[PDB]
């Protein structure tokens, strides 16, 4: 007859088991098209940040294409595995390998391109909620419109055509390694490998605990610990997944004197002889999931720590540098009619010594001991803190600086002046900065002294570099009544925007960290769903590979309840081990990461972990249902 | 019984909640669309949904209660008149399958009855030629050839009479009859029809009939008596078969005692097995075995227990316990 | 006595336009302690017969009475439980799980009753000594010869004290020496303790060891033989002649 | 079927679409909810709803389709395992309302084959002693009583052979055989079987045949030539039987020419109806007459075509037909 | 002449620790046009011999030559081409595509040779008329009798005119009547077109239709018989008795 008719009938009466294939293809196409049309939309530039806005999406697409390609590659097994007896029979009749490959590739192309055509329409339907969420995160509200962005379609078509071109090679290889067909104990080395993996994981966690506990308080004692911890954790988890589960299962297996029933035989034998089979994949999944969760937590912390950081950079409510521009602003704020408390607070670069306030090692000397550019102020400007003679209080917390630069708790402040020295004691605490970040460079804690000491230091006039303007010109504002109008008037006065503002600087950080959080969350959710589905596919394959032990064990009359009980236990273990391992890795990766920053949060971790658990539970339940269906149709 | 309906109606509730959650989320994200009105009227929609749930519960669960009562009852009207196609399909399938089974059972029974009637017709119209055979054969003069021919003819005729009575035991239940028969003429008849056997084999007999009356259907009484007689002949040879009748117990016991081999004490409980054939004599295997079996089972109304006062060597007392003449009124009623 | 009773067993395959009947009026009488072999051919109803008497498949018509119980009354679950607790099975091919030791594999069916550890060990040791595989106690079923796997399957069959042991041409995948060894072990096990065996086959050499041979022909049994008292050679020659008659 | 599913689930569709319509209508009239931005929400909700309906239909419409498949045709086991609470109901009801009929039919059929087996064993147990009686009667010397007794024996054993062949008809479905056979030895032995009637009635036989090839069973052809020849000699008196075969076309006319009375032309069409028997002769009650009807009912499967030309005063013409060498392949094909 | 030839072909299975050798010195000289057979008990290395002779498997040691060529020193592409051109196959289990009618299912191997449809049409016409399955041309293989399916499978192996036909036991699923009919038609097709049908069976009356019965015991041939002029019955007697000798 005509081979085309054969292909048509084959597709028509075979397109009943290939639903997960089409669903996975549709999901991948929809997600990729949504992301790309978010990129090439011209309304994205409404955000305001340092980055171009559309620059990150190229890297995000580069990262996403590999994930979707791997997902489709691991999904192709559903289509390709069943065609074994047909290939054997076709070889028996006479048709060669190339004709069989072409016959299969025709149906593969038909299904693939049908699903690709369906996927584009679905993505355009949802390609407005993603944009709405993006606008909600960065808080820029103009509108939300639906556009097609043909370039996105071109890119998606090219990418997925390349992916199918790659799939063809796997199809050809599987067809190649087929023929006419019929149409181990444990050595002593495994003990060492398992013990080694366990001990490296334990010691990596332990040394990680000491790091953020307070030790390694020196710059050169940090990089070595980081690299050692990373390498030890990676190699330890790899050894765990390739010999530390067989070792830990053999103890229980031999504990009972060779006497098992159906539940233990199924569960223990499957786990012990199948977990070791694939080991590289599980390591990748767990490590990448932990890294993604940690990165998202870091981004959320950095985003939420925006108002305080902006207030730190912006000493007053509004900041000025140019005296002529300050005088102009003084003239043009009269029509603004706002209570201005602008002060010409004078500050002088007076040198002190903090070298003797080192509680770590004497080798930390930090540039100039007694000729630093530290700032001092009199007591008339600030009256909140009351300090007696011979005492002082540091003002500033500086987590990013606290991670390295640490002062002694009881280190007497020996002011190494040219001739004199003023011992100082720590009684109070303050955090009020009277200078902008432009003059403190890396960040110097504020020092408040008496007027007489300020006069003596300024009349000393040490030949040291001095700020361009001494009396910082910064103005405060009354109760929050006229914020927005003040912002636009200040924006329109500093057309060269060489000045500094609070409500303007407090938005670039929020926008940048919102973009980072969006990218990280989207990629992490996609990867997590894909990794959850790959294990379901593997379990379905292993179910298809274990049917004759259900044909037997049922003729002997074990019914189906016992078998399904054993399967439930097996699935519980198989989906519980990697989940717990990933949870522990994530907990010790997120923990290290607000110690470098400021205080703890504990807010998003619970939500991320509960979602992590829920998706794996769903996939495990689906796997149990598939196993039940396979067992029922055995005898 | 709410739980089952909730279990099978779970996807619709899941879809309802998912729709509410999705539209609430889109209302949250969109600033153009408000939030408070959406939340309030979602609450109103849920309160509206509850009453619809109750209504559909009542209707569908009431229908499934009627099929559950129909599951175990005696009235077919317990099912409601179908309104949805699914219930109509269920009821129609039930009715069709029940009707088909009834039809096939009736067809089997009628076919069996017709086969039995055909057998009765054939057996009568083939029995008549044997009467013709006897009439022709009772005229010869030769001795040895004619004697052995009489042997063969008697074997065939007794076979025929016996298993035609076995044919008629199928409807003996509606063919029962009782009347008074004196032993002497009918035992002389049983000697006469076996006079060929009596002359040939020369088996002795004795009639010490202390009680000289028995009761059963005339030809059925003859059947039972030469059943015992022919079983004794098959079992006893050249012995003084003491056919005595003294009433031991309630039943009028025909203490028919042969003087032959008798019944072995080890085999006394076994002689009452269905299809009894005394394998020690191969001529007894040709017997259908119903003889004792049908004698007992059609003697359940006749109340004739085949008692066995057997002693080996002196012969087995074939105690065919015809019940007392009073207990034969039970036989008359049935 | 009369452990297996059958009355006109009927079985058919297919439906509508391709319905075929394979069992047509088969009657079986098996006594206690016998050793019965139903010789047939390639296309006769042997495997279907084994399925239908072992309550694996279902008979279209007829009634069976195994140990005095009505087999054709229970629906599925009672059938499975009765099959598990009272019948042992031996097959022509794969019977051993790939990922179990011999000891666990042939102690598996005893685990339901939960007979502690020591007595289970003693029973396993006693049974494994008889078949001569007790040395291969911790090896895996991919490291032993075929005859040893057959002996392992037989040991699993015999351990849990069954009533009727259903075999299906056990010696159909071995060489002559292992064939004779396995058949002699089966006969010795039957002699030591009363273990009825109802196996089907198509080889007179394998059925000469039996005590009674029934010949089946297209789902209609025909002629019987009895070993009686002659030795193996004479009974084998009798089976020779009887099979040659057909 | 899709229409039925939508009809049964109509209330839920109505509720969902009513909520969406209320969505749209309320959004249309209040400026706080921009009507142009609610079509997106409604579109998403309706897409989710249609996908969910597709899945739920696919899952739901399995068992009630299986029941409708099992409506009347066959396969009482076709009912699928229930998985929903309301499915575990119809299955149990069906089992409870069909087990009675199943057991009744099984018991009745079982009784049927038990009866047939008992009958067949009976008939063989009859056949043996009649064979012994023939073995002994083949020694006697008389002439007239010889004719009488021999004719009675012939009638008796042909009746028993007819009954054996009727019991064979009961299961004739498994004895088909086709091969090349010749007529001469058959006719010789069957003439040896038909001597005493010819001697008594003075009826001669003459054979002159053209084609001797027959392609059908052996025993049935023996009994069918018995039917035809015995019927002819029952209808022929003192006539030389001119049994001849002429290859007239594709059929070989086994024309049994007899110069006896024959059959009247007025009663020609009824000579092969239900249980036909020659009512002219009274003794034909001994003949079953079932022989003609069983010959009619069993002549179809064995490919023997009958031809008759009957006249009064000239005899009756009989004829059976045999197929060609290119015909015994349709028996496997058509 | 001698269209099939073998010299000391040897084959062993297993690896390293476990090793078994089931073919030990086989020498066969099957002659062109002869309806040869191989007879022996199960598990004596029959299907392994069939696989080796057909280049399905590979030899440990030995040389097999067909029609002047060699088999042990060719690559996969040319081996497959030769298997197409000079080989035809039948196996115990029919392998028919339920997606197609009997018509195109039989015609499939000849539909890829770039030929006119009419030639294939009357080729199938002749094949079906010889096999007597012409009428079912337009019926799916899910509504026909088992013997008809088997004859369809057999007729598939004859359409492309193979020089040498192989077969496994082809009467393991048929009835007695169908098996006899199929063997008779195979015998008839022996001498119409000269094709060396090499059956492999373990059934005496099945091999009675052959003329070159060649026995096997455990991996080494024993005897050799010829039809001579016997009438298919005395040959059955001789074959079955010489089987009983072993
Ligand atoms: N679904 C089916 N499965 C198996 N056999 C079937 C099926 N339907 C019909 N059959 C027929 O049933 C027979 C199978 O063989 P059986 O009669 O059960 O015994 P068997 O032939 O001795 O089995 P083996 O393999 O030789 S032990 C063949 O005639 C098949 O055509
Ligand atoms: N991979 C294998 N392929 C074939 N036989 C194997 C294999 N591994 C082990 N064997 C054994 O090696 C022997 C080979 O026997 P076979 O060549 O199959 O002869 P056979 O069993 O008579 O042929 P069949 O299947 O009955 S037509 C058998 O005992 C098999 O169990």
């Amino acid at each position: 007859m005509n081979i085309n008719q054969l292909i048509l009938r084959n597709l028509k009466k075979n397109l009943r088991n290939y639903y997960l294939y089409v669903f996975a293809l549709i999901f991948s196409v929809a997600l990729y098209f949504a992301f790309v049309t978010l990129q090439y939309d011209p309304a994205i530039n409404e955000v305001k940040a340092s980055i171009k806005g559309a620059a990150a999406i190229k890297t995000a697409s580069i990262l996403l294409v590999a994930v979707v390609a791997i997902f489709i590659l691991y999904a192709n097994t559903i289509f390709i595995k069943r065609r074994s007896k047909e290939i054997g029979l076709f070889q028996l009749i006479g048709m060669t390998k190339h004709k069989i490959f072409r016959i299969l590739s025709a149906e593969n192309v038909m299904l693939y391109f049908g699903s690709l055509a369906i996927g584009v329409a679905a993505g355009f339907s949802i390609s407005k909620l993603v944009l709405m969420i993006l606008f909600k995160i960065v808080d820029v509200k103009a509108d939300a419109k639906l556009h097609f962005s043909e370039q996105a379609l071109v890119q998606t078509v090219i990418v997925f055509c390349g992916i199918y071109l790659l799939i063809m090679i796997m199809n050809y290889t599987f067809i190649k390694k087929q023929s006419i067909l019929s149409l181990k104990k444990i050595s002593f080395f495994q003990m060492l490998i398992g013990a080694l993996g366990i001990v490296l994981i334990l010691t990596g966690y332990y040394v990680s605990s000491e790091l953020f506990g307070g030790k390694f308080k020196t710059i050169n004692e940090l990089f070595v610990a980081m690299s050692f911890i990373l390498g030890s954790v990676i190699i330890g988890t790899f050894l765990f997944y390739k010999g530390s589960v067989t070792f830990i299962s053999n103890i229980i297996r031999k504990s009972k004197g060779g006497y098992l029933n159906i539940s233990e035989v199924l569960s223990l034998s499957s786990i012990m002889f199948r977990m070791k089979s694939n080991a590289l994949l599980l390591t990748i999944i767990t490590t990448v999931s932990a890294l993604a969760i940690g990165l998202l937590s870091l981004a959320y912390i950095s985003y939420y720590s925006s108002e305080k950081t902006a207030e730190q950079n912006v000493a007053a409510d509004f900041s000025f540098m140019n005296e002529k521009d300050a005088k102009l602003f003084e003239n043009k704020l009269r029509e603004s009619n706002i209570s201005f408390v602008k002060k010409a607070t004078p500050v002088l670069q007076a040198n002190v010594d903090i070298a003797n306030i080192m509680d770590g090692t004497p080798k930390e000397m930090q540039g100039d001991p007694g000729n630093m550019q530290l700032a001092v102020v009199s007591d008339k400007d600030v009256k909140g803190v009351d300090v007696a003679a011979g005492e002082a209080v540091f003002s500033g917390y500086t987590d990013l600086l606290q991670k390295i630069m640490v002062f002694k708790d009881s280190g007497v402040i020996k002011v190494k002046s040219k001739h004199e020295t003023q011992p100082l004691k720590y009684k109070g605490l303050r955090e009020e900065f009277l200078v902008s970040y432009t003059f403190t460079s890396g960040g110097m804690p504020a020092v408040i002294v008496d007027d007489s000491l300020f006069k003596q230091l300024d009349k000393d006039k040490d030949p040291r570099i001095q700020l361009a303007q001494s009396t910082f010109i910064g103005v405060n504002v009354k109760h929050d009544d006229q914020m927005e109008k003040a912002n636009e008037l200040f924006q329109q006065v500093n057309k060269k925007n060489e000045h500094l503002s609070r409500l303007d600087t407090s938005a670039a950080q929020k926008s940048l960290f919102g973009m980072v959080m969006f990218i990280v969350g989207f990629l992490g959710l996609t990867f997590l769903i894909t990794s959850g589905c790959i294990l379901y596919f593997k379990q379905m394959g292993e179910s298809e590979d274990e049917k004759p032990s259900y044909t037997i064990l049922r003729k002997l009359g074990f019914t189906q309840g016992d078998l399904i009980k054993g399967i439930r236990i097996k699935q519980m273990y198989n989906f519980g081990i990697p989940l717990v391992v990933g949870l522990f890795h994530s907990y010790f990766a997120v923990q290290s990461g607000w110690f470098l920053f400021g205080s703890e949060v504990w807010a998003p971790m619970i939500m991320v972990m509960v979602l992590y658990t829920a998706l794996y539970s769903i996939f495990g339940f689906l796997s149990v249902l598939y196993y039940k269906k396979v067992i029922k149709s055995s005898l | 019984m709410i739980k089952a309906f909730l279990i099978e109606r779970r996807s619709w509730i899941a879809a309802f909640l998912f729709q509410q959650a999705l539209m609430l989320f889109i209302a949250f994200v969109d600033p153009s669309i408000s939030f408070g009105n959406v939340l309030y009227m979602v609450y109103l929609c849920i309160l509206f949904f509850i009453i619809f749930l109750w209504f559909r519960y009542r209707k569908e669960t009431a229908f499934y209660k009627s099929l559950k009562t129909w599951e175990n009852n005696l009235d077919v009207t317990a099912i409601n008149e179908p309104e949805t196609p699914f219930e109509a399909m269920v009821e129609r399938s039930i009715a069709g399958q029940t009707e088909h089974l009834k039809q096939t059972a009736a067809r089997h029974r009628l076919a069996l009855e017709n086969e039995k009637d055909e057998l009765m017709a054939w057996i009568h119209e083939v029995k008549t030629p044997l009467t013709a055979m006897h009439l022709i054969i009772d005229r010869m003069e030769e001795k040895a050839l004619k004697s052995q021919l009489s042997y063969e003819w008697l074997r065939i005729h007794l076979l025929l009479d016996q298993q035609l009575h076995q044919k008629r035991i199928s409807f003996i239940e509606n063919d029962l009859s009782v009347e008074f028969i004196q032993l002497q003429p009918l035992i002389f008849k049983e000697i006469k029809d076996l006079q060929s056997w009596c002359i040939q084999k020369g088996i002795g007999f004795d009639i010490q009939l202390e009680a000289k009356e028995v009761l059963s259907d005339a030809k059925w009484l003859a059947f039972i008596i030469r059943q015992l007689l022919t079983n004794a002949v098959k079992y006893s040879e050249a012995s003084e078969i003491e056919i005595k009748s003294f009433q031991k117990g309630e039943q009028t016991q025909l203490q028919v005692k042969d003087c032959g081999r008798g019944i072995d004490p080890k085999d006394v409980p076994r002689i009452f097995d269905k299809g009894f054939t005394s394998t020690t004599d191969h001529h007894d295997q040709a017997s259908t075995g119903m003889g004792l079996y049908l004698a007992k089972k059609a003697a359940a109304p006749l109340l004739i227990h085949i008692d066995v006062e057997s002693e080996f060597g002196a012969g087995t007392v074939f105690t065919l316990t015809f019940p007392i003449r009073n207990q034969f009124e039970h036989v008359i009623s049935v | 006595h009369v452990i297996l009773e059958a009355n006109k067993i009927r079985k058919s395959y297919g439906n509508k336009l391709n319905k075929q009947e394979v069992l047509k009026g088969i009657d079986i009488h098996i006594e206690k302690g016998e050793f019965v072999s139903i010789m047939g051919a390639s296309g006769s109803g042997k495997t279907t017969l084994l399925n239908v008497l072992s309550s694996i498949d279902q008979v279209s018509h007829g009634t069976i009475h195994i140990n005095g119980n009505d087999m054709t009354a229970m629906k599925e679950k009672q059938l499975a439980e009765f099959r598990k607790q009272h019948l042992g099975f031996i097959f022509q091919d794969y019977n051993l799980l790939d990922t179990l030791t011999v000891k666990e594999n042939i102690l598996l069916p005893l685990s339901i009753t939960k007979l502690s550890k020591k007595e289970a060990n003693r029973k396993f040791e006693e049974v494994a000594k008889e078949l001569g595989i007790y040395e291969l106690r911790d090896k895996y079923p991919n490291e032993i010869s075929g005859g040893q796997k057959q002996r392992t399957s037989a040991g699993r069959a015999f351990i849990h004290d069954p009533s009727i042991i259903f075999a299906d041409e056990p010696t159909g995948a071995l060489d002559s020496k292992s064939a004779s060894d396995l058949l002699n072990k089966l006969s010795q096990l039957n002699q030591k303790r009363n273990a009825t065996i109802i196996m089907v086959t198509h080889d007179p050499v394998a059925a000469s060891y039996c005590g009674r041979v029934i010949f089946i022909k297209d789902g209609q049994m025909y002629t019987q033989l009895n070993k009686g008292g002659q030795d193996r050679q004479t009974f084998f020659q009798d089976i020779m002649k009887t099979q040659g008659v057909l």
